[PDB]
């Protein structure tokens, strides 16, 4: 579930429909196994601008 | 800030500074989109004309990237007594987008009730600025980090003087001297989940810089959430909600 360890997204979770459904910030897109985030371009929200 | 570290490149890149008229900086801001800047709204009142500056981590010195920029827009929220610095929040919107690039880079807005959950019940948020330094940091202009715990609403409210409103929180060391402190004013409160950082508050108020007993108090970003997603698609003035 979402409490036991945030369902294991990597940001934001919900219970909707008997399943857990993770969603990412604004700039990130959902990722194939269902769990992480992608950026979307080069500088994302919440990410230390290491390199570059 | 008291006693924290300094922040290594791109480790605060949504960092903004508010500068006035003499491009001596009163205020800070977290940098939210390429438009967007919030700050906490009293700054609006220690200065008469500033504007925003971001890509800088040494006030008396230009490294590169520092762009200033200029207010086209701010919403203040309307609900703003001088008095409680309750409801102690405004965004800007700048007139020239924002060129995120190394050392700037927005934080992230969460989404209420996962950030009730989640961030919130963390152990501890990190605030930065560039104000009042009283430890042991060489040098005074340069971009600080401070890890500060949160505190529990009890023991808010019974060490604070005045009111805590349900748009406040506390948070820092209660003997331990280190501190949010003048001059890091609207500055970001961000609390970082799996390597990614959103914004839980907006440093407001305290009863000095590193007092024993007193914590500082940071506005409830979560208690605004909607108001700053409306904010951040009107172009007015006030508001509330």
């Amino acid at each position: 579930l979402c409490s036991l360890d945030n369902g294991d997204c990597d940001q934001f979770c919900h219970e909707e429909q008997n399943s857990v459904v993770c969603s990412c910030a604004r700039g990130y897109t959902l990722a194939d196994n269902g769990k992480a985030c992608i950026p979307t371009g080069p500088y994302p929200c919440g990410k230390q601008t290491l390199e570059r | 800030i008291v006693g924290g570290q300094e922040c290594k490149d791109g480790e605060c890149p949504w960092q903004a500074l508010l500068i006035n008229e003499e491009n001596e900086g009163f205020c800070g801001g977290t940098i939210l989109s390429e438009f967007y800047i919030l700050t906490a709204a009293h700054c609006l009142y220690q200065a008469k004309r500033f504007k925003v500056r971001v890509g800088d981590r040494n006030t008396e010195q230009e490294e590169g990237g520092e762009a200033v920029h200029e207010v086209e827009v701010v919403i203040k929220h309307n609900r703003f007594t001088k008095e409680t610095y309750d409801f102690d929040i405004a965004v800007l919107r700048l007139k020239t987008p924002i060129t995120f690039r190394m050392n700037v880079a927005p934080a992230c807005l969460p989404e209420r009730d996962w950030a009730e959950s989640t961030l919130m019940t963390q152990k501890t948020g990190i605030v930065s600025g560039f104000g009042r330094t009283h430890e042991k940091g060489r040098q005074s202009t340069r971009l600080k980090m401070l890890e500060v715990p949160y505190v529990d609403r009890n023991s808010c409210k019974l060490s604070s003087s005045f009111i805590i409103t349900q748009n406040m929180f506390c948070a820092g060391y209660d003997t331990k001297q280190e501190d949010a402190c003048q001059g890091d004013s609207g500055g970001p409160h961000v609390t970082r989940f799996k390597d990614t950082y959103f914004v839980t508050g907006i440093v407001s108020w305290g009863e000095g810089c590193a007092r024993k007993g007193k914590y500082g108090i940071y506005t409830k970003v979560t208690a605004f959430l909607k108001w700053i997603d409306r904010s951040m698609k009107t172009r007015g003035l006030p508001k509330a909600k």
